[PDB]
RNA sequence: AGGGAACCCACU
């Protein structure tokens, strides 16, 4: 173990990757939420190009 | 209280007001004071300061109250005039053929704070008693001031022909002995320019009488506007088919002229003017052709407008808009410029990948040949976006330079 | 050269064609939160006592 | 190019530029090159054929997707450098033969020119009919508009959130709005708007609103604020604990009542709260004795009802609470509104239904905006939207305001509106509400999509008369 | 944003189809913060081997 | 074979719809992070 | 925060008077009638009825401010008449017309319902 | 110097609208009657809601607002009821209110629609209009399994001037001088304006000739009811209410004149 | 005294004592919600 | 989120029309025909139905807090 | 009894 990497939501290595809308709603996630951001201490962060 | 809007650019950015308590959560302002503050009601916020002693209260009362600020020493002319609805409406109100019945007159007199309670004799007694707009407005004018002005649509040769003193179009404003004898009121007569009616009222009567003059114009005219109405719609943006064909012919001829200039330059038959390289000469000729086309189409569009057209109503009153705005809505939008030049070749020898290389024609370099009503083509849309970006940037940088 | 000050207020502005040019409409909550110190005299003691 | 279009050795992402005048060929596989897809033109024909459209129409079943278009070499990604060498047709109409051909050597065609716009500018109807700074202004204001920001908002404890009661999708849309999910999560209401002078209270960009409509839920919204707090046991000397403090033991208790708290030191959902009301009771033991109040109070000047109360442990295992307070916001004088055309204003006054001007049917405007906005702003898109919206409400369809559409012009819309029994330019005869008299001028009136912006006067109003001061300089605090 | 040259804040011709010509903040950042056009894509890179 | 104008409008929006069905709107973020 | 209660537009506050009468001193035989918690409905009908009276020289009304609930009616009559008399007679005429209209509407409804 | 003598004709009378013409009156009276239809005809509506349970996806004020907007049959009761502010009762009594209760829980796997049919009244004659024995019931909220709504509400007398929920109309059509003989409007291009349904012009004529001696007579109304009152009862209640306003003003003015 | 909380996962009510860590007795979930108040809540229907 | 009870503009009841309108659409009515069948004549009421987005179904997709 | 700095977004 060498550290932890914050994971971008709905990316390949997120727990939501590939879930159906019904599965997302069971997790209390909005199916329309596009992802593409991080959660750091509860706060949603987006990287600006 | 002292009222203030930032940035505080001149004396009239901080003026004294008397407080009136009202229900909801906003500061409420009379429309005429928006001009000194450079304020509007699209989310602006203003500051209030309450003087805390009789001495500061007396200072504000005697030096800085709004009425004392009506004329500015920056340019020896009023800083406040009649604006927006009141201006458009008063222009309509004072037209020669505005007639009011007994009841309408009584209502308007209801809104005249300085009225002495005597209903004037109507201008028309038979077959029916009718008052004109000019008679009521004469009731609004203070004292016995004397003022001559001209309406904005006053023809230039009228003053030298016959009818100099009996205007066919009612375009000469004459206030004599406090009475509006003739003429259509507009920005030239009720605005902030030197020698306007409001200026003469301030100079002849005090700040107090003139304060009442501002307020009464507003209350009486707004209440008449409740009958007259004022709108702007799609129908004001249209022109007749003959006008459209004339505009299209003008544009087509201008395009062919630019083609001829290009073909001349391509054969080395073009000679530079003194003090100009050949490319500057070619650009001068092209820009001249396109400017002439824009002017001619604008004139055609302006000629097509009827007296009921609402764009024209707001332009002639001086309340909002210009003849250029009308030309761009009805006729072409015209040339788009960046840094004073036609659209540059941002790609290699091309303004966009949709053109061929070395295309100096109007479409390629940013001449928008459509009106806003017709809608811009994609390339015109992008070139117009480049042009507009220029203005946004100018604002956002000039501010700091000027502030320093 | 500049400072923050007491006895000041700020809010959105909205038009009122029914005010004189020298008036300003002020909401009640602002009017209730800002004060002017009035000196008691025999002229005004009753009015101020009720206040 | 053949290899890239087959996807054999060169992936679609790769850029290959030939500078003919120079004698350089430049190939880029870097990351970070911006590109866009374009239709390939060979000779003077699209490689995209009717069969590709047929296969895409059934993509639900046959699974034929966008990737198959790219694989069949019918579409290509072109980055800016390669675009320098492309001869691009705006529409397939440019490939049609013409008396004097302009180019006749096109290599590519646009899929649709409206794709030049981003997400926010794609919701503007008829943007090609507005002055460009106005499109720029809407592009910002649309990000300030209240809607339903996300479907799972009930489970989110965001610091700030606004939710509109009754969002509608616009009667007049662009085709690119289908992909932005604006239908699903709309941020506005189609409003009956009249462009008129009426009593003077919409001058200088202000608007007049119908109070009876507001009474019925027009643009009513709800504001949420979340407060968070945690109890820290950092040191054996001092520890913070959630509790309902009492004035005998705790010392720094404000004069606010603490009886709204439960025995766990927390307020319960459904309790009404006002500014300077305690919502989380918390005490810290000292090194009126042995306890210092450090409770959380509702922000000053705000009010609402506790919506929900969540209790957890944070990362280091300390007890942790978040409290969401809800506040219903009824639109009022000073609140800010905007159409999609950069026409923004604050509400200047509200009239009840009977005071509003009316058509010969019972119809009164929801909003009255002032005609002096248009002439210098030149937002003709707004007027055309109103005209088409009137047609679309009468006909029972959604108007198409996609920008560069030749099948739509003002005359066609006007002709349609005449068929439904209205004046073809959108004007109506209105009657004055106060007196019942007709208004001499006829009034432009129709449905227009309006937005309620987050800027509300009750979050801005502020006054001071000798309050708190800064420590270093003794001048009034900021904010 | 403190710099006052217009040139990098201008809408360059090559933004066509890549960056929205309309969406940009109207403050100090005008022209410096941009937004992708709807169909724009950014390459992730690949090996030239 | 050839798409005709009256069909062209529907065809172009079908192509664009398929594009967005495949990619979404934040594909650049997700692809960059996956890489 | 600063919203007035809705009932404020039609409920008299404690001590507030429904109607006050003052003389207009600029001209003879003129009165101002201030009415609290009324709006254009009453003001307009009363003014129009007064204009029907041949002994009324001036009749008009206004709402001084839309956010307040007061109307002012100004009436001037000939010297052989009184503005108080004109105001009273105008209200009586309006009541009579409304009573007749209600009777006739009842009769018309009955006719329509029968056939 | 005296009163008008209006006449009335009913041209259409259904359960939801009444269409009629008033002749030989003045525009001010016609408009005042219109205004009274909208804002000063009393009606019964829910104006007090106590929520005992609400597990729906809609917050309490949302539900309460929707309940306030449900029209209730008021046709004969409303004249009997007193205004709650005037009643001597301490909270709410049958002389100034009507009690409603609602208690719905979703125990099944299909969505439960809470409609106005679930509003149970204490008065058989004051009920949701859609519950009167086609028109569906008004949706209040939708529940999924395990969610519940339980509340108690009181309906009281009021008029549209206070809140639009007490407005009995669903559109008041009003119109005079269909052919523009008085020129109270001026058409820039008269020929492109469609005819009024009350026009009596030929298809080749756009507007009537100007009438210099004309006055507005003959006002056309189409009063549509929201269901709380019958349309004719709306009209009659308006006439009576405007008359009452005038009578009260007359009494106050008599006191004021006598007091000086 | 009871202080009933609802589990965020299994929706089970369960007692919690101040100074007791947050944890559902059934499923061990660490997020709980307070129950609606018993105080009188009354709205005008406006 | 849920169909408004009244038309904002005129106050006509529309809150009892949404399920019927959805029914008519699935029975192959065009929106204009369905709105005519429901008696929605003024374009304000028609706007109410035409532009509604029934977001409450999406909200009903989430499990409630209390069983 | 009451902090502060930094940065970001936004409004006129
Ligand atoms: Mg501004
Ligand atoms: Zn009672
Ligand atoms: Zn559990
Ligand atoms: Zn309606």
């Amino acid at each position: 173990f060498i550290g932890k990497i914050p994971i971008m939501l709905r990316s390949t290595y997120c727990l939501l990757n590939g879930l159906t809308d019904r599965d997302l709603c069971e997790l209390n996630e909005c199916p329309l939420d596009p992802g593409g951001y991080f959660i750091i201490n509860g706060s949603e962060k987006v990287l600006i190009a | 209280v002292i009222f203030n809007r930032q940035p505080t650019l001149h004396k009239m950015s901080m003026m004294g007001h008397r407080v009136r308590i009202l229900p909801w959560s906003t500061f409420r302002l009379n429309l005429s004071v928006t001009t000194p503050y450079n304020a509007d009601f699209d989310g602006d916020e203003m500051n209030l300061h309450l003087p805390q002693s009789l001495e500061t209260r007396a200072e504000i009362q005697e030096l800085a109250m709004v009425p004392r600020m009506i004329v500015t020493p920056q340019s020896n002319r009023p800083v406040m005039g009649i604006v927006q609805d009141t201006l458009t409406a008063v222009r309509k109100f004072t037209k020669r053929d505005v007639f009011l019945e007994r009841g309408e007159v009584m209502n308007l007199l209801m809104f005249l704070s300085t009225w002495d309670g005597k209903v004037p004799q109507p201008a028309i007694l038979k077959p029916r008693p009718l008052w004109t707009g000019k008679q009521i407005f004469s009731l609004i004018i203070p004292g016995h001031i004397n003022c001559i002005r001209t309406h904005s649509t006053h023809p230039d040769d009228e003053d030298s022909g016959p009818y100099k003193h009996i205007s066919p179009g009612d375009t000469k404003v004459v206030v004599e002995n406090g009475e509006l004898i003739m003429g259509i009121l507009c920005k030239k007569s009720l605005g902030t320019s030197a020698g306007s009616l409001v200026h003469i009222s301030y100079l002849e009567m005090g700040h107090d009488i003139t304060r009442l003059f501002y307020s009464n114009i507003q209350t009486v005219i707004n209440n008449w506007l409740l009958i007259e109405g004022h709108t702007i719609g799609i129908g004001d943006s249209i022109a007749d088919s003959k006008t459209y064909q004339d505009i299209q012919n003008t544009i087509k001829k201008a395009k062919q002229d630019v083609i001829e200039v290009i073909e001349k330059a391509h054969n080395n038959e073009l000679e530079p003017t003194p003090g100009n390289t050949l490319r500057q000469t070619f650009e001068n000729q092209v820009n001249r052709i396109l400017n002439d086309a824009r002017d001619k189409t604008g004139s055609s569009a302006q000629k097509s407008l009827s007296e009921y057209n609402n764009f024209k109503s707001m332009v002639v009153s001086g309340a909002k808009g210009s003849k250029i705005n009308i030309s761009q809505v009805i006729a072409v939008v015209g040339q788009q410029n960046v840094e004073g030049k036609r659209i540059p070749f941002g790609f290699k020898h091309r303004t966009l990948p949709h053109f061929i290389k070395d295309d100096y024609g109007p479409e390629s370099r940013g001449f928008v040949e459509n009106s806003y009503l017709a809608g811009l083509t994609p390339t015109e849309f992008f070139f117009h976006a480049m042009g507009g970006r220029e203005g946004l940037i100018d604002t956002a940088v000039k501010t700091a330079e000027t502030g320093y | 050269m500049g400072k923050r000050v007491d006895f000041s207020a700020r809010t959105v502005i909205t038009p009122d064609p029914n005010l004189s040019i020298d008036q300003v409409g002020v909401p009640r909550s602002i009017a209730a939160n800002m004060t002017f110190a009035e000196i008691v005299t025999p002229f005004n003691i009753d009015r101020l006592q009720e206040l | 190019r053949k290899l890239r279009r087959q996807m054999d050795i060169i992936v679609s992402e790769v850029s290959m530029i030939r500078d003919i005048r120079e004698r350089e060929i430049r190939i880029y596989t870097d990351a970070g090159r911006i590109c866009r897809p374009l239709l390939i033109v060979e000779k003077q024909k699209l490689l995209l054929k009717k069969r590709h459209i047929d296969q895409l129409k059934e993509r639900e079943y046959n699974n034929y997707s966008w990737q198959d278009l790219v694989a069949s070499g019918v579409v290509e990604y072109i980055d800016t450098l390669e675009e320098e060498t492309v001869m691009l047709a705006m529409t397939p109409d440019d490939l049609q033969e013409k008396e004097v051909a302009y180019c006749s050597t096109y290599t590519h065609c646009e899929i649709h020119p409206s794709m030049i716009l981003g997400v926010c500018a794609s919701i503007i109807p008829f943007p090609d009919h507005n002055q460009s700074p106005r499109n720029t202004y809407q592009s910002a204001m649309g990000k300030q508009a209240m809607g339903v920001y996300i479907t799972n908002f009930h489970v989110r404890m965001d610091t700030l959130a606004h939710v509109l009661y009754y969002p509608q999708k616009p009667l007049v849309t662009t085709r690119s709005m289908e992909y932005l999910r604006f239908r699903e999560l709309p941020a506005g209401i189609n409003s009956i708007v009249a462009i008129a002078s009426y009593t003077g209270y919409n001058q200088e960009d202000s608007v007049i609103m119908n109070r009876s409509a507001v009474d019925r839920g027009f643009f009513r919204s709800v504001f949420y604020r979340s407060y968070k707090e945690q109890e820290s046991k950092k040191g054996f000397d001092q520890e913070e604990v959630f509790e309902k403090p009492t004035r005998e033991t705790c010392q720094g208790m404000r004069h606010a009542i603490y009886d709204k708290l439960d025995d766990d030191g927390l307020i319960a959902p459904g309790v009404r709260v006002s500014g300077d009301d305690v919502i989380i009771g918390k005490t810290v033991t000292l090194p009126r004795y042995t306890k210092r109040d450090c409770s959380t109070f509702l922000r000053t000047s705000e009010t609402g009802i506790v919506d929900q109360v969540m209790v957890t442990l944070n990362q280091e295992g300390y007890k942790f609470c978040k409290i969401r307070v809800r506040s219903v916001r009824i639109p009022q004088i000073g609140d800010k509104f905007a159409s999609r055309h950069g026409q923004k204003g604050t509400c200047g006054i509200q009239y009840r239904q009977e005071d509003m001007p009316f058509t010969c049917e019972g119809i009164t405007p929801d909003i009255i905006i002032n005609p002096h906005a248009i002439p210098s702003r030149m937002t003709i898109g707004h007027l055309i939207e109103c005209l088409q919206g009137k047609v679309s409400a009468n006909k029972g369809e959604i108007g198409d305001a996609t920008p560069f559409n030749d099948a739509v012009n003002v005359q066609k819309i006007s002709n349609l509106l005449s068929d439904y029994g209205y004046h073809l330019r959108g004007n109506e005869v209105l009657y004055n509400g106060f007196t019942g008299r007709k208004i001499t001028s006829q009034i432009f009136i129709g449905p227009t999509y309006y937005q309620r912006l987050k800027h509300m006067v009750d979050d801005k109003i502020h006054s001071r008369a000798r309050g708190p001061i800064q420590i270093l300089n003794r001048q009034p605090m900021e904010g | 944003r403190d710099g006052k040259l217009a040139k990098p804040r201008q809408l360059h011709n090559t933004l066509w189809g890549m960056v929205c010509p309309a969406e940009t903040p109207e403050g100090h950042a005008v022209g410096l913060v941009k937004n992708l056009a709807l169909m724009a894509y950014i390459s992730v890179g690949s090996q030239p081997s | 074979d050839e798409i005709t104008p009256d069909l062209w409008q529907e065809a172009c929006w079908i192509v664009i719809s398929s594009y967005f069905d495949e990619k979404g709107l934040v594909r650049q973020q997700l692809d960059s992070f996956d890489e | 925060m600063n919203a007035p209660p809705a009932f404020e537009s039609f409920l008299l506050f404690e001590g507030e008077k429904k109607i006050t009468i003052n003389k207009d001193t600029k001209v003879p035989n003129a009165c101002l009638f201030t009415i609290n918690k009324e709006d254009h409905t009453l003001g307009n009908i009363i003014k129009s009825q007064l204009l029907k009276d041949p002994q009324v020289l001036f009749a008009g009304y206004k709402v001084p401010h839309p956010l307040e609930h007061k109307i002012i009616i100004r009436v001037q009559t000939t010297p052989d008449y009184s503005p108080q008399e004109a105001f009273t007679n105008a209200i009586t005429d309006l009541i009579s017309e409304l009573s007749l209209l209600e009777e006739r509407f009842r009769v018309a409804i009955k006719d329509k319902q029968e056939g | 110097p005296y009163a008008n003598q209006p006449t009335v004709r009913i041209t259409e009378l259904t359960d939801e609208n009444v269409k009629f013409i008033i002749e030989n009156t003045d525009l001010a009276v016609a408009n005042s009657i219109r205004r009274v239809f909208i804002a000063e005809v009393p009606i019964i509506a829910i104006d007090w809601v106590q929520i005992d349970a609400n597990s729906s996806v809609l917050h309490d004020e949302f539900i309460a607002h929707r309940l306030g907007l449900i029209p209730l049959t008021s046709d004969d009761i409303v004249d009997k009821l007193q205004y709650s502010r005037d009643c001597t009762c301490e909270e709410f009594c049958p002389e100034c209110s009507v009690e409603f209760t609602l208690d719905v829980r979703c125990n099944e796997d299909q969505t439960r629609h809470v409609t106005s049919r679930d509003l149970i009244s204490n008065s058989p004659r004051v009920i949701p209009v859609t519950s009167r024995n086609e028109q569906d019931d008004i949706l209040i909220v939708k529940l999924r399994k395990g969610q519940e709504l339980r509340l108690r509400a009181y309906a009281k007398k009021g008029f549209g001037k206070e809140h639009a929920k007490w407005n009995p109309t669903a559109g008041v059509a009003f119109e005079y001088d269909p052919d523009n003989a008085l020129r109270h409007t001026v058409y820039p291009k008269p020929e492109e304006w469609p005819k009024s349904e009350y026009s009596e012009l030929d298809e080749d004529e756009s507007q009537a000739p100007y009438d210099p001696n004309g006055k507005p007579e003959r006002f056309y109304y189409n009063v549509e009811s929201c269901g709380s009152l019958r349309p004719e009862t709306i009209v009659l209640s308006a006439l009576s209410g405007l008359k009452k306003k005038l009578s009260d003003l007359q009494t106050q003015l008599s006191h004021e004149i006598q007091s000086d | 005294q009871p202080m009933i909380y609802i589990c965020g996962e299994c929706h089970t009510e369960n007692e919690i004592k101040s100074r007791d860590p947050i944890r559902c007795r059934e499923c061990g979930y660490r997020i709980m919600y307070k129950k609606r108040t018993k105080r009188l809540v009354v709205f005008d229907a406006r | 989120m849920i169909i408004p009870v009244r038309c904002f503009t005129c106050g006509k009841i529309v809150g009892n029309k949404w399920e019927a309108y959805l029914g008519l659409l699935q029975a192959e009515y065009t929106e204009g025909d369905a709105l005519d069948a429901l008696g929605l004549k003024r374009y304000c009421c028609r706007r109410m139905l035409l532009a509604h987005v029934d977001l409450i179904e999406k909200l009903l997709n989430y499990a409630p807090l209390e069983k």
